């Protein structure tokens, strides 16, 4: 149901247990330009032209690593330089994001969108991007950029976008997939930004299985797509260890409009924590009750500490 | 807690049972043949030090303190009330982040609360690259403490509105007032310390107090006793022929204005910093008129007799006109 799924995220942002899994559908609701848009571009200084078809997957792959072979490595570094120096602002999404409080943030993104909007509260973020930062940490809030960041060069080496770069993971990184890894047992996860055929996603999907029955706590997946999920699919991949809330199975818009989705379930995120749906005055005798049964241990409590209680 | 610092430039070791390194640090300053013993790595880590305490005014030990000379410059145009000078320094070119931080601070020493707020957002935005964070921190207590002015003015400008001035002004548009609600409504001031990270706290772990009122508790506790000394020393009618029992009050006083207003820190503008104000300098004009109406009946002192009183300089003049109301005038007028 949507609702249990409701609560389960809410008292863990209360706890210091949230964690958010943050892809690349919520970084261009703040416009950044998209990989799909560069293959088209490394299609273009190899072939003439891209004549579409819809891109079989294995053009979608080597693109990348064929242009890299070819033309040399300096001319793969300064496309990144050119398609992602633009400096974007921040969508509502990540205030939202932030607002519902996360322990961390783990991020495919190799954008500096999410570390923007953490410097802008009372809150810091030691960021991860490479695999000598694991051990010259902070403060044991990461923001964990698992694909490699620009931070320290638009090069091609600090970020992986290839395909000699997907199944070298294992080895150039392994101390950010056990730090990744680790938060996921712990934490309670959830996925924002993703459409459910991921390499981010199914070699998570892979790694569960490989787990006891109760070891670990499922994944959250808000699934925002246009078209609904079908109960099959919501069959399948419950049983893989994701529980999809569905955007498109709440409200109802255009095939085009986004936004309008990613922010109804992030608005029943915040305004559940921000308590707006209180009726029947049966709710009001276990509202207060959970601020106060902790303090029947106490003989007596300070009134300037009980506005503390009540947040 | 290895070192007592007062107030007078003296130290005084409490809690410290291993090598006395300050002990060590005072015989180095004093000898030139104890230095070229130092590493030329080390030789540069000195000038610094030397530099940091002849412009905070730790002088030397208990032991070997002579003088007690020690004069006063707090160099800050918001303390002197320069106005046309920061009008002039605000429409200059911004050249670093130290320079706007220091301008941010000039808009609300002038009333430009809709821009000053602006400004240190963008501090916000830029200071993570600093690598030092301390410029980061003072500004998102400066920027919170100026959002706390812009809700107690829109309770006092909507709010009373007609007496105040004219009729129901708006110094801030409709927009701005909603905007900044929503930006900032999920702040604890609580929480700003521990939010950040362990390099930055152990080494700035004196910056917790500026959270809180808890910067000025032992100020506060050591007027509340001394003023009870000196109130009970003048309803015993005796005169301590020394030094005065209140040149604690002051000294620490003039530590809390450069402090203040040489960092640049809104904490100028409370109601708690200037009520400290007040009860301070009420107490050394209460004993300078006690002092003054004195009588030995002994033809004058003969070893006291070049001793010197409380005349009012010029921070005497701006700290009773920036801090005291006019019933606090009053008072000290007809006591």
């Amino acid at each position: 149901n949507v609702v249990e799924c409701i609560k389960e995220i809410t008292e863990s942002s209360r706890n210091g247990k949230l964690v958010f899994f943050v892809g690349a559908g919520v970084s261009t609701l703040s416009d950044y330009p998209q990989w799909w848009r560069l293959v088209d571009k490394y299609h273009e200084e190899l072939y003439g032209s891209p004549k579409k078809g819809n891109y079989s997957s294995d053009e979608y792959l080597r693109i990348p690593q064929i242009f890299y072979n070819v033309k040399g490595e300096m001319a793969f570094d300064g496309i990144l330089k050119d398609f992602f120096q633009v400096d974007k602002p921040t969508n509502p999404i990540h205030d939202k994001i932030l607002a519902m409080n996360p322990a961390h943030v783990i991020t495919t993104n190799y954008d500096n969108l999410i570390d923007t909007a953490c410097w802008k509260r009372g809150k810091y973020f030691s960021v991860i991007s490479a695999e000598e930062d694991v051990a010259n940490a902070t403060s044991s809030r990461y923001l964990l950029k698992v694909a490699g960041d620009f931070r320290k060069g638009f090069k091609g080496e600090n970020v992986v976008l290839k395909e000699d770069d997907y199944l070298n993971y294992d080895q150039n990184y392994p101390l950010i997939s056990n730090l990744m890894k680790t938060i996921i047992a712990t934490h309670t996860i959830v996925f924002i930004g993703y459409g459910l055929g991921d390499y981010n996603i199914n070699m998570l999907l892979n790694w569960v299985r490989k787990l006891q029955k109760d070891s670990f706590h499922k994944p959250f997946f808000i699934r925002t797509d246009p078209s609904p999920i079908e109960n099959e699919t919501l069959i399948y991949y419950e049983n893989k260890g994701l529980r999809i809330i569905d955007a498109a199975s709440l409200i109802d818009s255009n095939e085009y409009d986004y936004l309008e989705r990613y922010s109804a379930v992030m608005d029943l995120l915040i305004e559940s924590q921000e308590n707006k749906f209180i009726t029947k005055d049966d709710e009001v005798i276990d509202y207060i009750y959970g601020k106060i049964s902790p303090l029947f241990a106490l003989q007596y409590i300070r009134k300037i500490d009980l506005k503390h209680v009540f947040e | 807690y290895d070192y007592h610092f007062e107030v007078n430039g003296t130290v005084v070791r409490h809690k410290n049972k291993g090598f006395g390194y300050m002990e060590r640090f005072f015989e180095l300053k004093e000898s030139c043949d104890e230095r070229s013993k130092l590493s030329k790595k080390q030789y540069e880590r000195f000038n610094a030090l030397f530099n940091f305490f002849e412009k905070n005014g730790v002088i030397c030990m208990a032991k070997d303190a002579g003088t007690l000379n020690t004069s006063i410059e707090i160099n800050s145009l918001a303390y002197h009330g320069k106005y046309d000078v920061m009008k002039k320094f605000i429409e200059e070119q911004s050249v670093s982040i130290e320079d706007d931080y220091k301008k941010a601070f000039f808009l609300a020493c002038l009333g430009r609360w809709e821009e000053s707020y602006d400004l240190y957002s963008n501090i916000i935005l830029n200071s993570i690259d600093e690598s030092n964070g301390c410029v980061y921190y003072l500004s998102q207590i400066n920027r919170y403490r100026i959002y706390q002015s812009i809700t107690q003015a829109v309770t006092q400008f909507n709010g009373l509105g007609l007496l105040t001035f004219g009729r129901h002004y708006k110094p801030f548009t409709d927009e701005f007032l909603a905007r900044i609600e929503r930006e900032m409504t999920n702040f604890n001031i609580d929480d700003l310390f521990n939010g950040m990270p362990f390099e930055f706290q152990k080494k700035y772990k004196i910056l917790e107090f500026l959270s809180d009122n808890q910067f000025l508790y032992d100020d506060t506790v050591k007027l509340f006793e001394l003023t009870n000394k000196v109130r009970s020393e003048m309803s015993e009618g005796s005169y301590s022929f020394g030094m005065s029992s209140d040149i604690v009050v002051l000294l620490r006083l003039y530590d809390n204005l450069r402090f203040l207003y040489e960092n640049c820190l809104w904490s100028v503008s409370f109601h708690e910093f200037h009520q400290y104000i007040r009860n301070s300098m009420s107490l050394l004009i209460e004993k300078a008129e006690y002092e003054r109406t004195r009588d030995i009946d002994e033809l004058g002192f003969s070893f006291f007799g070049k001793k010197s009183g409380f005349f009012m300089e010029y921070y005497d003049f701006v700290n009773i006109s920036r801090h005291f109301k006019i019933d606090d005038i009053k008072n000290l007028e007809r006591s």
